[PDB]
Parts: C-alpha cells; structure tokens; sequence
C-alpha cells in the first residue's frame, strides 16, 4: 500500500 | 451502525504504509466476515497530526465505500468508531497498489517475484477488471478523480480492484464535480479539460484510465518523465498526450489513445471498454462482473 508523494504536484486548474 | 466492530476483534501486525490521511495496518479481525473465525485485513487509520481537512475527509472516504458492493472495488468490512481512534477495515490485498507491483515484475527489479511480466492476456484481464469497477462507480453516480495504478490494488489471485477513494465524489445531481484553484492534484493523470476547466466527469476518469493502461504496458514508469509538473499541465492542456510504451501490443495503444481524445465527449465509456474486451476473459468474469449483472441497467 505504497504512497507516491511525488505522483502528486501543487499546481492550479480551472 | 451495521458497520461497527468491536474493537478488541482488531489486532494490527505490522505497518503496510502510509494511505493518504495516516497510516494502514495489515491485521487480524475476529468475526468479521461471516463463515471465518479470523480474516487477515487491511485497517486505515488517521495520522495524530492530521489537518482537520484530512480528518474530515477520511470520515467521508471511510462513508462512500460503505455505499460499494462490487468485485472489482475493494470491500469496506468495518468500521470502530467506538473510543479513539477510529479504525476503518477493508479488505486485504495480498499483492499490494498495483504501480508497486508492476514496478515489482521489471526484469531488474530487486524484489521481481521470480513470475514473468504479464502478457497480453493478463494485461487484457487486469483493463476489464479495472474499467468494470469503473463503470459500477459510474453506476452509483460517483467520479473518482484519482484513478492510477497506484490506487488499483491486486488479490490473492490477481484480480485488479479499484482502491482509494480520497478524492472521489458524488454526481448524481448534475453527472459532474468542478474544484477550480489550487492543490495537491495527480497532475499526470489528469483530462486536459480538468486542468484546464477544474472539471471532473467519467469521461475524465477514462483519461486517466488511458494512463492506467500506459502503465500496465511500461510497468509504471512515471508518465511525462522529463517533464516537471507544471511543464506536464501545459502541455496536456494545448494537446500533448504520451507516447506508447516499448513494445507496447496494438491493442493497447489503439485503447490508449481513444482514451486521450482531446474533447471528453469524444473518449469511450467504461461500460464500451469491458465491452470491447468480454469475450477474451477467465470464464470467471460473467459471474463476478458489474457488466454481466442484473445491476447493469
């Protein structure tokens, strides 16, 4: 039940 | 609650890692599952310093799931919600988020199993499994918004199941989810018209159901390698979509790229994918599946 932190990124949509 | 479990029926093991708002736990649960004196499980709890955002969406991922019963989504056992802390149970995984074991079955790979990568057959089994799951969450009129390898997980006998439901949301009202601003979002795995609009759909779900199967296909390599996060959103929103994999069978990437239509309205539906694919399935999958049940309607 791995976290992959670096599969997410701050950034802006919409 | 139906739900509720007594919690000295819970005994945690060992740490399996970190879900998304604290720890998970394999354990062992007494009387749990009807017909088994004791089940081996998985048990997610929430980290003693979490926001309360994270606190409150833990609650609420632990309540959708209380609402699922299907072969391919992981199944909710319980709950303690009596004393602290809460202790959310479901149902154990014996091969793990299927990134890791994908990563896992890489010729090089230090943990590889000693089983071969999987072939065109299982890599077929493993889409139908996942875009069947998919389709009941669409069913139930939820969207899931983090659909990944990462987030499907592999039983026993390697069956794919849809896990994690962290960002998921109800869309019965309007059949869409719309979070314009800023966050911590699977950029990599995201509809151009979600990064560019805020917009969430099924449709938006098949996207990332094409980057699924780039995964199964690249044994999770990370999509858009060279290119940073905030390079990735540009490039998705004026049209870039990936390459196919080394070696990567035909079929596949005929799938891949229908997934990645730049107009939503355009990509295949979940219920379209097990569709395409039923006829080359374990005889298995009629008696399991959403697409083959009454409830398909």
């Amino acid at each position: 039940y791995n976290p992959y932190p670096e599969d997410y990124g701050d950034i802006e949509i919409g | 609650d139906e739900w509720e479990v007594s919690r000295e029926k819970i005994t945690l093991l060992r740490e399996l890692g970190q879900g998304s708002f604290g720890m998970v736990y394999e354990g062992n649960a007494r009387d749990i599952i009807k017909g088994e004196a004791e089940t081996r499980v998985a048990v997610k709890t929430v980290n003693e310093s979490a926001s309360l955002r994270e606190r409150i969406e833990f609650l609420n991922e632990a309540s959708v799931m209380k609402g699922f019963t299907c072969h391919h989504v992981v199944r909710l056992l319980g709950v303690v919600s009596k004393g602290q802390p809460t202790l959310v149970v479901m149902e154990l995984m014996a091969h793990g988020d299927l990134k890791s074991y994908l990563r896992s079955l890489r010729p090089e790979a230090e943990n590889n199993p000693g089983r071969p990568p999987p072939t065109l057959q299982e890599m077929i089994q493993m889409a139908a499994e996942i875009a069947d799951g998919m389709a009941y969450l669409n069913a139930k009129k939820f969207v899931h918004r983090d659909l990944a390898a990462r987030n499907c997980m592999v039983a026993h006998d390697f069956t794919v199941k849809i896990g994690d439901f962290g960002m998921t949301r109800d869309i019965y009202e309007t059949d869409y989810y719309r979070k314009g601003g800023k966050g911590l979002l699977p950029v990599r795995w995201m509809a151009p018209e979600s990064l560019k609009d805020g917009v969430f759909t099924t449709s938006s779900d098949m996207w990332s159901f094409g980057v699924v199967l780039w995964e199964i296909t690249s044994l999770a390599e990370q999509p858009y390698q060279g290119l940073s996060n905030e390079q990735v959103l540009k490039f998705v929103m004026d049209g870039g979509y990936l390459d196919q994999p080394d070696n990567c069978p035909e079929r596949v990437t005929d799938l891949m790229r229908m997934c990645w239509q730049f107009n939503p309205n355009m990509r295949p539906t979940f219920l379209e994918i097990v569709n395409l694919l039923k006829d080359d399935l374990h005889p298995s999958f009629p008696e399991v599946s959403f697409f083959h049940s009454e409830e398909n309607k």
